């Protein structure tokens, strides 16, 4: 019964593509602001 | 002083606000060009190629490579969700007993012989009636 394997996590087709056409979101605050 | 964003082309007056892809936005204007979905959280990561802002899905349906199924012998697309077994790769509707047609669920117990799943369940009968 070694041969026996288990059902797991369902996994995306491309998972491996796509790092180099990544591109950064940077979080910024506003310096002049007021209500 | 005052910054333009590149999604809406109003003045940003708000308190929090992004930089990405050399532009300035409104934290709800970052998002993908095909479904509409927000960018800035979710832990959802930016991709840029050829004018277009993309989700990771969106952009593997544009650009990604696509995979065969064991199954069904048709082509997968790359943004596709599949179920992996070895160097073998199926569509989720593809992945089921070849013995009673059952679709599997995480935790389940089978066997591969060649590229048709069999469930545990269905083994003994299989192995007599094909080897
Ligand atoms: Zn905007
Ligand atoms: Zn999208
Ligand atoms: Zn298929
Ligand atoms: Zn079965």
């Amino acid at each position: 019964v070694p041969d026996v394997m288990v059902v797991g996590e369902p996994t995306l087709m491309g998972g491996e593509f796509g790092d180099e056409d990544e591109r950064l979101i940077t979080r910024l605050e506003n310096t002049q602001f007021d209500a | 002083s005052l910054l333009t964003c590149g999604g809406c082309q109003q003045n940003i007056g708000d308190r929090y606000f992004l930089k990405a892809i050399d532009q300035y936005w409104h934290e709800d204007c970052l998002s993908c060009d095909l479904c509409g979905c927000r960018l800035g959280e979710v832990g959802r990561r930016l991709y840029y190629k050829l004018g277009r802002k993309l989700c990771r899905r969106d952009y593997l349906r544009l650009f990604g490579q696509d995979g065969l199924c064991a199954s069904c012998d048709k082509r997968i697309r790359a943004y596709e969700m599949t179920m992996r077994v070895k160097d073998k790769v199926y569509h989720l509707e593809c992945f089921k007993c070849a013995a009673c047609q059952k679709h599997f669920c995480v935790g389940d117990r089978y066997l591969l012989i060649n590229s048709d799943i069999v469930c545990e369940q269905d083994i003994y009968e299989w192995t007599k009636i094909n080897g």
